[PDB]
């Protein structure tokens, strides 16, 4: 499904913590958008295109609040 | 069993 | 010297058509001089202000991106053309800048290790591309104790958390390790808890598999697919090419099999592979994939010169051509060209008797001692000897002739004949006579009947005589080995043991049949043990490989014709009989799983004999189709190793160790392959070779005595008794005490006897002490299938690390010893230190006690599968029973999976006896006189049988062997079998009593009274010069009854005269209250009769209350 290990792990992992439906729909609607956010990151990182790395705080603390907002 | 001696 | 039967001599030649003999000179001349040439054989000698130059522009969002980005695989900007129409589809590879990942992409560098699917289908990870071993930095932690398929590397976020995250759930424990768990959550064993729904179900929740050991899973739905292991998977899952399982149960060749219509006569379909109408083809309409049906109109195709290249023959059709080859000659995969039939390998039944190869056809031959008959292919036998068969019954030896003519005893009155074998050279005939374990030898006219072997045979099943170097070949079944001997039973030497693959997964477990093959210098067992298997070795103990071990279950018969030298056998449970080569290969069913249960099988010209256990019948038939199959006799009891006696049958053959010994001291054994020979050394002796000789130096446990000429080595209480057992004589020397005791008996230093596993057991059972004494112990040794402690008493192999204190010790369950010691080969080893069977490991059952023998990861996967052959599947886990478990009215699969529906299993159509239950018997065991269906419906509407020669008939109309009449004790339950006994001769070598009743003759006149009215010792001569009978440590009673001294006057009537008993004798013995004291007759009373109720003295003394109630408890 997901792309990456990790949006595939907390998936899993919260599948394991038995959270509400409607609460664990939109994990995923918040990851996989997180998903095309990360593709582009990960593709100006390779090719060092994004000299100034504007794109990693704004999925790290997306992350973070992520994990805070859905009671993980 | 059936096969032994 | 004179010519062998129907033979040649070796410095001759045999004439095929006639069997005349000439001389080789007339061979391979080039003139048939023969009756029809067999000497002249032919194997003879012959806007543009928007983006810039660096980016490809785009319409909606505004922007511009890079030349590279667009065509390589997605729409970079949306933009419709990206992908489709703007580059090269496949002009070029994605080139080096970004590196190679399916045709469609392509992949820079790093992202075939990340694990985020970067190449569109997670093959960026693929085969060994990156990440063998992942790593965690600061804020992570490593799931050591993991595999690729689950996880390796987890944050802190995750450590200690309210749910498991790793393979093993490690993560939780760490040094946390918390108390708090209550009822409403199932507890494991290693401490955490998990709710109760995670109990008995698909996932490892709790890391230690706690919540699903031990549980029973209820059997799927309809909709639900069952695997092999128990999962149950979606049916819409089941042929999808993804392994849903893990064992692939739902991704099999047969079972996901759509066969392709047959459409026999008319329908021609076309190449595209679908069927259509005949007359379609060539109708100048194409309906079919591409031109298929109109090649305008075909025509033949070999016709140019070599076109397809028909290498034999060439035919045409409507649309194609097929070449075709000539008998002798078959096509390969090419379709072009064809290659010669080696029809003695490929079609062995097409000769009789052997068979040689030509390019084309083939010419048939016969072994020397054989003249084909005019058909051009069957062969018969020139010596005017006929054969007949030799078979045992459990009582009898049988001679039986090959049409079943005659029938007759050659022998009669044994315990149990399980095995025999002849010797032609003696004209001497051996078996082995399981019930008293010992193996004899007698001359075929019935004379000169001897014991060879009688030690150390705890359970012989097979034996073999080489008539070639004079040896015997016999196995064990408790040993689990492979022994072998001289014929006169000397020189005993192990020369296989353990296990004989290099993988150890075929080993020693339950040998039975052998068949020798002296000209190659290879011996050929079976095993019926669970991985049953076929072995070979060399005579000398080299070359141990596998020769048979697929489609078999239970091989007890085994054997070889000498004339095509294939190899043959039986299948007590597939029921089969099949041959094969020598190497295994070409293997040839000749009867399809339709015999009952075959034993032992043997072979002569065309003719394959068989004994069948369940018929209790001995059966011959074609050796090659099974054709004429035809019973010649059935019996009462079973029959057992059943061989054709006739010269032909071990054929002639120079001996290697010819006249010489081969120069070897002890044995000289026929080298692998035939040509050579090797010198060996018997069991106790060591092989210190030396520059241009083997020495066989002894080497004997101090619980051994080494014989006078060092011939052997004996054990040490057979020194000094009746018989003289060393060759030099040394048993038995002058200065030798008196022997008390009887044979295959341990005396004490004291006279007291022992039994010989009293000896260095460390339990002192001798009076002295002596079975212990630190010189007889000191080096002591013990049998391969036992382990000693330090404490130097032995007990069983699998007797080590059961928690269980076997020695006294604790050196059997000393930590350090079972942490570091292996199993013996073919075992598997626990981490608690046990060695259990390798069949024990994945079979449910916890064999280890700490469930290590059962990964529940590891033996559901696809390496555990059961044998589709022969075992059958339980439904609700991965445990696999052998197919003769199934409804036998036991749980064998733990589920009582194999115990469902035996209604609708029917029983073999002559082998088997259905039960009032739908359970299938053996018909041997119908009226036998024991409940073996469980419900008693055998045993029932029954009459009893009637007796054999060697059988004796009870008031109950049931038959006993005749040996136990009149011994003394009854064996039919009633007076019967010692009805009356004054009026009847009994068994020779027997000693009647003047009462009747008969002893064997050696308990005559040796101080026991073995006649119950001794009078096997009232009639004697004086033992000792000055006319005393017994040694004065024992005591005399007047009817010359020898007793022990300490027997006098203890309430038994000890002599049966009542010499023992007389009161002044009585009154003068030593006594001691708590176990001898004194009634008021003068008769001093065993102390254990004292308040017993019963008046041992006359006058109840022993019984009254003032002196045996207890005073202080006592
Ligand atoms: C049942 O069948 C068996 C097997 O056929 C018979 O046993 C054979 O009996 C014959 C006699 O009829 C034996 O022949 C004699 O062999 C001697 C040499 O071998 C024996 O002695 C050596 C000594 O070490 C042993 O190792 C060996 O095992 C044998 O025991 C010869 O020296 C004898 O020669 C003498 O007699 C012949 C004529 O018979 C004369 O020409 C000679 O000059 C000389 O006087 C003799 O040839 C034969 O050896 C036996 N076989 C075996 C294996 O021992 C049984 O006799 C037979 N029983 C019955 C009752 O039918
Ligand atoms: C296994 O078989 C042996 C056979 O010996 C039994 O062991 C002991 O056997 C002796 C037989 O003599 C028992 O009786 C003992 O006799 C000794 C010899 O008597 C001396 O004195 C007389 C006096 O006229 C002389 O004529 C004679 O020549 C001797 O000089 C006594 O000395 C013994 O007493 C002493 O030794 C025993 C242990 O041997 C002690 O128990 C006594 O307290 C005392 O010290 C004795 O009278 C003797 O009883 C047998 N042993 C035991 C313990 O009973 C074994 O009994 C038998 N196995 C078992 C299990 O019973
Ligand atoms: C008719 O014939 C029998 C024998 O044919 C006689 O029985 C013998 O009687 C004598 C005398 O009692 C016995 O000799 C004594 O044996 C004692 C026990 O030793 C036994 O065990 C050892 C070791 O295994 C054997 O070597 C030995 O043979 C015995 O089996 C010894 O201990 C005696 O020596 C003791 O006394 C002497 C002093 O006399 C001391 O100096 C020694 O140190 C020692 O303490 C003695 O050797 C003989 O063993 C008996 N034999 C049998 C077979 O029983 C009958 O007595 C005889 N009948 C009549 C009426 O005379
Ligand atoms: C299939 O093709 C093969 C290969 O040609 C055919 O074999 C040939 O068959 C012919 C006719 O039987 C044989 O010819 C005969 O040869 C002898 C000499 O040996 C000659 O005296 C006769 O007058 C005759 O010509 C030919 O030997 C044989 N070829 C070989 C090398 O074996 C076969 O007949 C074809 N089969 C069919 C059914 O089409
Ligand atoms: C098993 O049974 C077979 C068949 O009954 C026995 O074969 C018989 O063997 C004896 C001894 O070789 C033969 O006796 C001989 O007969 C001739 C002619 O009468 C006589 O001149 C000889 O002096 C001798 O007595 C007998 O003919 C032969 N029968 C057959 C059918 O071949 C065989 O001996 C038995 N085996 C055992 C171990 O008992
Ligand atoms: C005892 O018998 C077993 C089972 O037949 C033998 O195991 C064999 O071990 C080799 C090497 O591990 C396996 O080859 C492997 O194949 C995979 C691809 O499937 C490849 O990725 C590995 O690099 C390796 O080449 C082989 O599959 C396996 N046998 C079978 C038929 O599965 C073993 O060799 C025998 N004795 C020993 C030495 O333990
Ligand atoms: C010692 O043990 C080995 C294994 O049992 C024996 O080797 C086996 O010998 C047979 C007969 O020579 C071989 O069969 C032949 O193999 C060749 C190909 O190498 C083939 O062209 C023939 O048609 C035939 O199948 C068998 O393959 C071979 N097995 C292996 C792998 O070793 C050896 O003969 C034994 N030595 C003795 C004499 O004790
Ligand atoms: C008790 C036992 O047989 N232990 C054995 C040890 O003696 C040695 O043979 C080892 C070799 O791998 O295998 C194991
Ligand atoms: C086997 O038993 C049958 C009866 O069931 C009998 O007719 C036959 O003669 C026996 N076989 C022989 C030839 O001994
Ligand atoms: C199952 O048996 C078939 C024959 O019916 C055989 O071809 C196949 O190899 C067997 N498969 C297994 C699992 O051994
Ligand atoms: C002649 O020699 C052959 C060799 O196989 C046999 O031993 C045969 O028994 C002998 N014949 C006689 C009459 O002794
Ligand atoms: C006595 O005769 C019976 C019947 O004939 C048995 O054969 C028994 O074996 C005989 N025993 C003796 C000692 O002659
Ligand atoms: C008893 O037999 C023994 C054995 O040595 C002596 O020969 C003795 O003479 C026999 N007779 C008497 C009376 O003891
Ligand atoms: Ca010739
Ligand atoms: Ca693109
Ligand atoms: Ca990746
Ligand atoms: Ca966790
Ligand atoms: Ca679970
Ligand atoms: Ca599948
Ligand atoms: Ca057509
Ligand atoms: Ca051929
Ligand atoms: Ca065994
Ligand atoms: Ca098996
Ligand atoms: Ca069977
Ligand atoms: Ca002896
Ligand atoms: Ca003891
Ligand atoms: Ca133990
Ligand atoms: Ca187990
Ligand atoms: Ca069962
Ligand atoms: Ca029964
Ligand atoms: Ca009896
Ligand atoms: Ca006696
Ligand atoms: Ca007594
Ligand atoms: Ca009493």
């Amino acid at each position: 499904e997901f792309r990456m290990e990790k949006l595939n792990q907390l998936w899993e992992k919260a599948k394991r913590l038995h959270l509400s439906p409607v609460r664990l729909a939109e994990l995923h609607s918040d990851l996989k958008i997180q998903e095309r956010d990360e593709l582009n990151w990960k593709k100006l990182k390779v090719e060092g295109l994004d000299g100034d790395g504007e794109k990693e705080a704004k999925l790290v603390h997306n992350l973070n609040v992520i994990l805070a907002r859905y009671g993980l | 069993x059936x096969n032994x001696x | 010297p004179t010519r062998p039967p129907g033979m040649c001599h070796l410095d001759e030649f045999q004439c095929q058509g006639d069997g005349t003999c000439i001389p080789n000179t007339w061979e391979c001349d080039g003139h048939p001089d023969c009756i029809h040439g067999s000497d002249e054989h032919t194997g003879c000698v012959p806007a543009s202000h928007t983006c810039r130059s660096n980016e490809f522009q785009c319409l909606s969002p505004q922007r511009c991106i890079p030349s590279y980005w667009f065509c390589d695989g997605e729409a970079d900007c949306a933009d419709g053309s990206d992908e489709p129409d703007t580059c090269g589809h496949s002009v070029n590879t994605c080139r080096a800048s970004q590196f190679q990942c399916d045709n469609g992409r392509c992949i820079s560098g790093n992202w075939v290790c990340d694990g985020d699917n970067d190449c569109g289908d997670m093959s960026d990870e693929d085969q060994r591309h990156h990440c063998e071993l992942q790593n965690c930095s600061s804020t992570q932690f490593t799931c050591v104790n993991s595999r690729p398929p689950n996880r390796r590397c987890i944050p802190q976020y995750w450590v200690c958390d309210g749910d498991a995250d790793c393979s093993d759930a490690l993560d939780e424990l760490q040094n946390c390790t918390m108390r708090t768990c209550s009822a409403g959550e199932f507890s494991c064993a290693n401490g955490r808890c998990v709710r109760q729904s995670f109990r008995c179900d698909r996932r490892n929740d709790c890391g230690d598999y706690s919540d699903e050991r031990g549980c029973s899973y209820p059997p799927c739905h309809a909709n639900q697919f069952t695997c092999q292991n128990g999962r149950c998977i979606p049916r819409f899952f089941v042929c999808d090419e993804d392994n849903d399982c893990g064992d692939g149960s739902d991704e099999q060749e047969h079972l996901c099999h759509t066969p392709e219509p047959t459409c026999p006569l008319h329908q021609f379909r076309c190449d595209n592979g679908h069927c259509i109408e005949m007359g379609r083809v060539c109708n100048h309409v194409d309906d079919c994939s591409d031109n298929s049906d109109e090649k305008g109109c075909g025509i033949n195709e070999c016709l140019d010169s070599s076109i397809s290249r028909c290498d034999h023959n060439c035919t045409d059709t409507i649309t194609s051509f097929y070449c075709s080859c000539l008998p002798g000659y078959k096509l390969m995969s090419d379709k072009r060209s064809c290659v010669d039939i080696d029809e003695c390998k490929e079609s062995p039944q097409l000769c009789s008797q052997k068979c040689e190869n030509v390019v084309g056809s083939y010419i048939c031959k016969c072994a020397p001692g054989y003249i084909r008959e005019p058909d051009g292919k069957s062969c018969r036998q020139n010596s005017n000897i006929e054969p007949y068969l030799i078979f045992s019954n459990r009582y009898y030896i049988r001679n039986l002739t090959t049409d079943g003519s005659s029938y007759s005893l050659i022998l009669q009155g044994l315990g149990n004949v399980v095995a025999l074998d002849f010797d032609r050279v003696e004209k001497r005939l051996y078996w082995i006579d399981a019930e008293k374990q010992i193996i004899e030898r007698m001359f075929l006219n019935k004379t000169n009947r001897e014991t060879i072997i009688n030690h150390r045979l705890r359970r012989a099943e097979s034996l073999a005589v080489d008539w070639v170097s004079r040896k015997l070949y016999w196995l064990d079944a408790i040993l689990d080995c492979l022994f072998v001997s001289d014929l006169e039973g000397r020189h005993r030497k192990m020369i296989a043991q353990h296990c004989v693959d290099a993988n150890n997964t075929f080993c020693f477990e339950h040998p039975r049949g052998i068949v020798l093959h002296p000209q190659r210098g290879h011996v050929y067992w079976a095993d019926w043990g669970v991985h049953a298997y076929i072995g070979r070795i060399g005579m000398d103990g080299t070359n141990k490989s596998v020769i048979i071990s697929t489609k078999i279950e239970w091989p007890n018969a085994i054997t070889i014709d000498y004339t095509n030298d294939l190899l043959y056998w039986a299948d007590a449970h597939l029921g089969y009989i099949e041959f094969s080569d020598l190497e295994g290969h070409h293997r040839h069913t000749v009867y399809d799983g339709s015999l009952p249960h075959p034993f032992a099988l043997t072979i002569f010209e065309d003719t394959v004999f068989w004994t069948d256990w369940n018929t209790r019948t001995v059966e011959k038939g074609n050796k090659y189709d099974g054709s004429g199959r035809v019973v010649l006799v059935n019996t009462t009891h079973k029959p057992f190793d059943i061989h054709v006696y006739h010269p032909y049958r071990q054929p002639i053959m120079s001996n290697p160790c010819g006249t010489n010994n081969g120069g070897c001291s002890h044995l000289c054994l026929i080298k692998a392959g035939g040509r050579g020979f090797t010198c060996a050394c018997p069991d106790d002796f060591q092989t210190v070779q030396l520059r241009d000789r083997t020495l066989c130096m002894p080497m004997c446990s101090s619980t051994q005595f080494l014989c006078g000429n060092n011939e052997k080595c004996i054990p040490i209480w057979w020194k000094c008794d009746g018989q003289k057992d060393c060759s030099d004589g040394s048993d038995e020397p002058d200065l030798c005490p008196h022997r008390f005791c009887r044979l295959g008996q341990f005396q004490c230093r004291d006279g007291n006897c022992t039994s010989p596993q009293a000896l260095c057991n460390a339990r002192q059972d001798c009076a002295d002490g002596s079975d212990e004494d630190r010189v007889l112990c000191e080096h002591h040794r013990c049998e391969s299938n036992e382990w000693q402690c330090a404490n130097k008493r032995c007990i069983p192999q699998s007797w080590q690390c059961d928690s269980v204190n076997d020695c006294l010790d604790n050196s059997d369950e000393d930590t350090s010893h079972c942490a570091s010691r292996t199993c013996r080969p073919g075992q598997f080893k626990c981490n608690n230190g046990r060695c259990i069977p390798q069949s024990w490991k994945c079979d449910v059952d916890n064999d280890c006690g700490d469930y290590s023998d059962e990964p529940i990861d590891e033996c559901t996967t696809a390496a555990y599968n059961c044998d589709n052959h022969t075992e059958f599947s339980c439904k609700t886990n991965y445990r696999c029973i052998p197919q003769w478990a199934v409804c036998n009215g036991f749980d064998d699969c733990r589920d009582n999976s194999d115990e469902q529906g035996c209604e609708s299993v029917p029983c073999h159509p002559s082998g088997d006896f259905r039960c009032a239950n739908h359970h299938c018997i053996p018909l041997r065991w119908k009226c036998d006189g024991t409940d073996d269906c469980g419900d008693n419906s055998d045993e029932e509407n029954c009459v009893p049988r009637e007796c054999s020669e060697s059988e004796f008939r009870c008031a109950d109309q049931q038959c006993i062997p005749s040996r136990w009449v009149c011994d003394q004790e009854n064996d039919c339950g009633d007076n019967s079998d010692e009805r009356d006994c004054e009026m009847k001769t009994c068994h020779p070598e027997h000693f009647q009593c003047t009462s009747g009743h008969c002893v064997p003759k050696a308990l005559a006149c040796d101080g026991r009274a073995d006649c119950l009215d001794a009078s096997d010792e009232s009639a004697c001569p004086t033992r000792f010069p000055n006319g005393t009978y017994c040694p004065a440590a024992m005591f005399e009673c007047k009817n010359h009854v020898c007793i022990q001294s300490f027997w006098i006057c203890d309430g038994e009537n000890d002599c049966v005269d009542g010499s023992d008993e007389e009161i002044h004798l009585c009154f003068n013995i030593p006594c001691e209250s708590p176990q001898r004291f004194r009634c008021d007759n003068s008769r001093c009373v065993y102390g254990h009769q004292l308040c017993n109720g019963v008046d041992d003295c006359g006058d109840g003394s022993d019984e009254k209350e003032e002196h045996c109630r207890k005073p202080t408890h006592k």
